[PDB]
RNA sequence: GGUUGCGGCCAUAUCUACCAGAAAGCACCGUUUCCCGUCCGAUCAACUGUAGUUAAGCUGGUAAGAGCCUGACCGAGUAGUGUAGUGGGUGACCAUACGCGAAACUCAGGUGCUGCAAUCU
RNA sequence: GAGAACAGAAAUCUCCAGUAGAACAAAAGGGUAAAAGCCCCCUUGAUUUUGAUUUUCAGUGUGAAUACAAACCAUGAAAGU
RNA sequence: AAGCUCGUAUCAGUUUUAUGAGGUAAAGCGAAUGAUUAGAGGUUCCGGGGUCGAAAUGACCUUGACCUAUUCUCAAACUUUAAAUAUGUAAGAAGUCCUUGUUACUUAAUUGAACGUGGACAUUUGAAUGAAGAGCUUUUAGUGGGCCAUUUUUGGUAAGC
């Protein structure tokens, strides 16, 4: 049964990983910024690669999460280069999903070569009214399975609003 | 070398009772303690302030002081050939209040009672405590009852 | 031997009797390789006072023999004579305690039959003399009296 | 759930439960074994709470204290009671807050006796001040604020409450840096702004604010505003009267009820299913390899 | 250079295992326990023949490991490799030491020596399953293996259905009924507690009682 | 009886799957002027109680369910143990005598009780 | 575990599960989950006075510790600590 | 050794009763940690091998790891459980109950806390057994190589070690 168990989006959440720090990072967070009016987090990496050049704690990487109506511009904005068409992947079992594109032209914003170019981390994460029972502080419960969002569930939702493909098997 | 530090050898003494561990339950600080109260002792390993040295554990005493968030408990240790008095600064999560004296207080109270009600009817009262009597005669039956009969067994193995 | 003094049993072949109560009947527990028990017969319990029976009075050990000395200090309590003094033991009085603590631990002589038995410091249920040995305590002690 | 998830005999057998009003999400123990206690050498003194808790528009008051067999409710007052004192709107603002606290104060000050002496504070100009203990005659009845699970933010409506069981009389313990208008940038109040919101002035202000700029919101909420004719500039007025009603009359009318204890019973066991017993749970397995396994 | 068993019959010590605390101890002598046609089924090989402790002892790993051999070599030559399934019911977990050698009798902990199983009085240390028709010569194997061994134990005949829990009819009973279904080289029985549900999935052909 | 706020003992309250929930209450839920917090009004703050919903929370019921609680001459007077002997045995060890006495097992029964205050067909 | 450009066994992002299987300088053992762990805010109580007490014990000393009294402070809405 | 103050008093290498403490013995391992034998059933876009192959996030065999339910065996420095023996306290006149003073502590509060004044109840007055009595003080010798037996027990192959 069907009220106001609909299917939000709950945020989108972009990622730049950019296997270093200074200025080719902060151009990344430029371009976050700029896409997303929200100023941007950077993150630190964990440990240590030297095969990936990195050092503990050093900014390694930006991201950003947006939610409510800003959010289902850039999803589509971004689904537009991805041509509507994803994967049986991409989905979660969870149900949410997410993409990649490269080159963060291909979704309005012009060019600038004191930028340069970079690659982004889609990721919509779903769920339905009263997830805020997970979030809340007081009488934290969880979800019961007949609201918890599924992989099923989310593919057809894309597939209805959108008119995308799934693609594959 | 030997080591003989506060704590040691107390591994499992101080230890904790399985599937009981973290915050101490709200009675245990609100129960109540007057001087002249006999407590028995015994730590709280996730207390670490107030803790009674392991000799005092399963230690009962008496009261002599009441403060903000302890008692003053006082033991008689027996140094050598002798005792001596000892007092303990424990903080509540490690003392309770004894039972041990429960059914002496059970019994006086009650000794009261069937004493006037004794003496208000006509005197014959008895109220010491007696060990346990032998058993009387008595007369067993039959009926619906005779004696089955059992023999030692063979020696068997099964295995 | 804490327990064997309290039962005043200092010293061999001497011996006291006992009520029963789950509080004596452990302390009998307690020294069954070092003692020999029964049930006393009006006889036996009898023949103990009339002949080995003392009384303790300001400690000193003084031979009954006379009803006068009984009265004269378990009179307080009944009991006027010898017999009623056998009377208060075999019936348990209500005043046991006094009346057997008066009498001083018997003293006894090894018995004269022998102990039946090679060895006593086995049960007597093993072929031994220790132990209760119920209504058999009288054929001994009658030996050894 | 998930099969590769799920719980073994060995996980759930050495699992702990925490408490129950913690399960619950309900209980700080943390908090509450620090609000409790007593100085054991004031041996039976209680130590009473003033418990504040906002549902989703109720305010409770209950001061509270405790006994090891549970607590205990000397005095309760809820923001519900509001309209016998002339308030119908907006039960959750910050001064149906202070409201509600200044009926708790009142109510169990006058039950208690402190009741003529010990008034605090009639006029309110929000001014920063506790109720101080009269020269030779009882010290005032002292009481805790029981947060609960609120977070602590300055302007945050539970120190409302609090303001109103202090005005009220009350001693309350308090600092003056959460309530609204406090200079974060000097330690330092603005009480024209704290007077505003015991009044509701950033609720009236918000209603005068929309009659210009917006009407097809200002008729969405404060629609109840229009359907009783109280435009703004009343709202302190009615307030400023509550105010008066409250401390004139706070001793607590029961609901008048209708149907007994008994009918509620009754009408409410219809709904509830009753558990089984062992012979019928028998009579169900019996049945279902009677079913599921004969061969169909 | 191994001292002779003599040295370590009894059981002197403590269990002294292999442990964070023992650590550099040399490998047991004895590495497998089962042998023979071990993959069988239960209903295979209904009698069953044990070697028995009548001492509280340690038997060596070494030990351990001769008798294994001499008795597996008997019974396979004697009636085949697929005939018989051997269990070394022992391991070899207790650390012997040794003081080996300035000094003299000033600080003498040993050294790991090699290893000993513990022993009780009526304690199994080999079985054997097969079929009855093999009797005497399941019997041989362990009455030989038997010179290999400190101290006296004795070989027994079980009541039981192989390396079953069961004697012979209450197996039967069980199992003409419904309530056994095979495993690898053992077997599961139908409980009457849990999940009615997936307990009628697993053991279909019971849920008559009959054949 | 329900529910709420505060609780006490802290699984017979937990866990897994499914169903049912009147009325009130809780809840989810609407908003961003104001205090206040964020990368994000998701959390946290405030405002409305108006615009919506029992879907979730919550409460209850089902299950030869997992777990947990209780009981029993179920196992077992078994293991282990205090005491005794110029008891057996080459030993290793083992019987016996006066006492104390488990754990696993197996089978049955059970699945929160309850204190203060307010509210409720 | 399941998901996301370059990105791979290992970079950064999300969600589910998670009785602590982590972390708390250090040996190990206790202990700890709206914390005792991680992130942030404000700080000097690591302060002043002189007694009592527990361990080791001779019931000496020393080390270390505990509960108070008399100050002055820190923090927090507060109970408190 | 010298005594001294008292004396049915108070005392106890003992039991009983009531109420605590404990993690050894045993036990456990289809309970945590750590060891250990065996198969059986699963799961890989994924540790490698091999056939088909242009490949495949391809299919099929395969051996490994993991998972599920089982199986054999263990712990001084493991453990849910958990003895016996040992072990703390209590069994009254220094007790139990009523009335209602003192204070600067403490409470919202003559509230509480402590110490009391006045009043009520005697030896079945509060278990057993014993007591050639109990308590207390001073001063001083010798000693400060120990060895043995049953049981528990460490090192050692062992020892009259
Ligand atoms: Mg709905
Ligand atoms: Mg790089
Ligand atoms: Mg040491
Ligand atoms: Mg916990
Ligand atoms: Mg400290
Ligand atoms: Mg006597
Ligand atoms: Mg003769
Ligand atoms: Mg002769
Ligand atoms: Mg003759
Ligand atoms: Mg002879
Ligand atoms: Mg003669
Ligand atoms: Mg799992
Ligand atoms: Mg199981
Ligand atoms: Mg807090
Ligand atoms: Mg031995
Ligand atoms: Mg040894
Ligand atoms: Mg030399
Ligand atoms: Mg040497
Ligand atoms: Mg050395
Ligand atoms: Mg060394
Ligand atoms: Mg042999
Ligand atoms: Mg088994
Ligand atoms: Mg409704
Ligand atoms: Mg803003
Ligand atoms: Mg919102
Ligand atoms: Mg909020
Ligand atoms: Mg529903
Ligand atoms: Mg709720
Ligand atoms: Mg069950
Ligand atoms: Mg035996
Ligand atoms: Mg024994
Ligand atoms: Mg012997
Ligand atoms: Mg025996
Ligand atoms: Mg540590
Ligand atoms: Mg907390
Ligand atoms: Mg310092
Ligand atoms: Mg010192
Ligand atoms: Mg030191
Ligand atoms: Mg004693
Ligand atoms: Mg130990
Ligand atoms: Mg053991
Ligand atoms: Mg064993
Ligand atoms: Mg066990
Ligand atoms: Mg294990
Ligand atoms: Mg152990
Ligand atoms: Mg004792
Ligand atoms: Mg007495
Ligand atoms: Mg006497
Ligand atoms: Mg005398
Ligand atoms: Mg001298
Ligand atoms: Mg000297
Ligand atoms: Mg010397
Ligand atoms: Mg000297
Ligand atoms: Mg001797």
């Amino acid at each position: 049964q069907n009220p106001m168990r609909d299917l939000k989006i709950e945020k989108l959440v972009l990622n730049i990983s950019v296997g270093e720090s200074g200025d080719r990072l902060t151009r990344a967070s430029k371009v976050l910024e700029q896409l997303s009016g929200q100023t941007p987090v950077q993150s630190k990496a964990r440990y240590t690669v030297r095969t990936f050049g990195i050092r503990r704690n050093e900014k390694i990487a930006v991201h950003v999460t947006v939610r409510g109506p800003k959010a289902e511009e850039i999803l589509e904005r971004g689904l537009k280069v991805k041509e509507y068409q994803l994967r049986d992947r991409n989905f979660s079992a969870t149900g949410n999903f997410g993409f990649g594109i490269d080159e963060h032209i291909d979704l309005g914003i012009k060019y600038d070569p004191s930028i340069g170019i970079f690659g982004m981390d889609f990721y919509v994460v779903m769920n339905r009214p009263g997830a805020r029972v997970t979030r809340r502080k007081r009488c934290k419960g969880t979800v019961g399975n007949s609201h918890k969002t599924t992989k099923e569930d989310t593919v057809s939702w894309f597939k209805q609003k959108y008119d995308a493909d799934v693609l594959d098997k | 070398g030997k080591s003989h530090g506060y704590r040691s050898r107390t591994r499992y003494m101080f230890q904790r009772d399985f599937r009981k561990h973290g915050a101490v339950h709200l009675s245990t600080y609100l129960k109540v303690y007057k001087v002249g109260d006999i407590v028995d002792i015994k730590a709280n390993g996730s207390i670490q302030k107030g803790m009674p040295h392991k000799f005092y554990q399963g230690k009962t005493g008496v009261v002599y002081n009441v403060t903000k968030s302890s008692v003053g408990v006082i033991i008689n240790k027996m140094v050598g050939n002798r005792y001596l008095e000892k007092r303990l600064n424990l903080r509540v999560e490690h003392i309770k209040h004894s039972k041990c004296r429960q059914e002496f207080l059970e019994r006086v109270k009650a000794n009261a009672a069937k004493r006037a009600e004794a003496k208000a009817q006509g005197v014959a009262v008895q109220l010491k405590r007696q060990p346990a009597q032998p058993r009387e005669s008595r007369i067993v039956s039959t009926e619906g009852n005779v004696p089955q009969t059992l023999a030692p067994v063979p020696y068997e193995t099964f295995i | 031997r804490k327990v064997l003094q309290l039962l005043r049993l200092t010293r061999i072949n001497s011996g006291t009797f006992v009520k029963v109560t789950k509080a004596t009947l452990e302390l009998l527990k307690l020294i069954e390789p070092y003692v020999a028990y029964g049930y006393p017969s009006y006889s036996t319990i009898r023949q103990l006072v009339y002949k080995r029976g003392f009384g303790k009075i300001n400690k000193q050990r003084v031979p009954l023999s006379d009803n006068a000395i009984i009265e004269a200090n378990l009179g307080k309590y009944g009991i006027l004579s010898i017999d009623d003094l056998i009377h208060e033991i075999i019936t348990v009085g209500p005043h046991f305690k006094q009346a057997n603590n008066f009498l001083w631990p018997f003293k006894l002589s090894n018995p004269s039959g022998g102990w039946g038995v090679p060895r006593k410091f086995k049960h007597f249920i093993q072929g031994g003399s220790f132990g209760n040995r119920e209504e058999f305590i009288n054929k001994l002690v009658k030996s050894m009296n | 759930a998930f099969q590769k998830d799920a719980k073994s005999s060995a996980y759930s057998s050495r699992f702990q439960t925490p408490f129950r009003r913690r399960r619950e999400g309900k209980t700080d123990y943390y908090q509450r074994k620090r609000l409790v206690t007593q100085h054991k050498a004031k041996y039976n003194t209680p130590k009473y709470r003033l418990v504040v808790r906002f549902t989703n528009k109720d305010i409770i008051c209950q001061i509270i204290s405790s006994t090891i067999t549970g607590d205990v409710v000397l005095a309760a007052a809820y923001s519900h009671e509001l309209p016998r004192y002339g308030i119908t709107h907006g039960l959750t603002n910050w001064a149906a807050a202070y409201a509600t606290g200044l009926l708790i104060a009142r109510r169990t000050l006058q039950k208690l006796g402190l009741d003529e002496t010990y008034k605090g504070v009639e006029e309110v100009e929000g001014e920063y001040e506790l109720t101080e203990a009269v020269e030779d005659g009882p010290r005032p009845f002292k009481v805790f604020l029981d947060i609960g699970l609120q977070r602590t933010t300055t302007g945050a409506r539970v120190f409302g409450a609090l303001k109103g069981a202090s005005d009220g009389g009350l001693y309350v313990p308090h600092s003056e840096n959460r309530f609204p208008g406090w200079d974060f940038e000097t330690e330092e109040i603005d009480p024209e702004l704290l007077r505003s919101y015991i009044f509701g002035g950033h609720v009236s202000q918000y209603m005068e604010e929309l009659a210009d700029d917006d009407e097809e919101r200002f008729s969405e909420l404060f629609k109840g505003y229009l359907a009783d004719d109280i435009d703004a500039d009343s709202l302190e007025d009615i307030y400023t009267s509550a105010h008066e009603a409250i401390r004139a009359d706070p001793a607590f009318k029961p609901t008048e009820k209708k149907f007994t204890k008994e009918q509620y019973a009754a009408e409410s066991k219809k709904y509830r299913q009753t558990k089984l017993s062992k012979e019928e749970r028998a009579a169900r397995v019996a049945a279902k390899i009677a079913a599921l396994a004969g061969q169909q | 250079a191994r001292r002779p068993a003599r040295c370590y019959r009894y059981q002197k010590n403590k269990p002294y295992p292999k442990s964070r605390y023992n650590r550099a101890v040399p490998d047991s002598k004895i590495r497998i326990y089962d042998l023979g046609k071990k993959k069988a089924t239960v209903d295979e090989f209904p009698l069953c023949v044990h070697l028995v402790s009548n001492e509280l002892e340690q038997l060596s790993s070494e030990a351990l490991e001769a008798a294994r051999i001499c008795a597996n070599k008997y019974m396979t030559t004697v009636s085949g490799r697929d005939a018989f399934h051997l269990r070394v019911r022992v391991h070899p977990f207790h650390v012997l030491r040794i003081n080996k050698m300035q000094q003299g009798m000033r600080g003498a902990w040993g050294k790991p020596h090699g290893l000993a199983a513990r022993v009780d009085i009526g304690q199994i240390i080999f079985s054997v399953r097969t079929k009855d028709s093999n009797k005497d010569v399941v019997v041989e194997g362990l009455r030989r293996a038997r010179y290999k061994f400190p101290g006296q134990q004795k070989i027994i005949l079980s009541k039981k259905w192989g390396f079953t829990n069961l004697d012979r009819p209450e197996y039967l009973k069980k199992r003409e009924a419904g309530e056994v279904k095979d495993d690898g080289a053992f077997v599961k029985f139908l409980s009457k507690k849990g999940s009615l549900e997936n307990n009628i999935r697993e053991f279909p052909e019971y849920f008559a009682a009959q054949a």
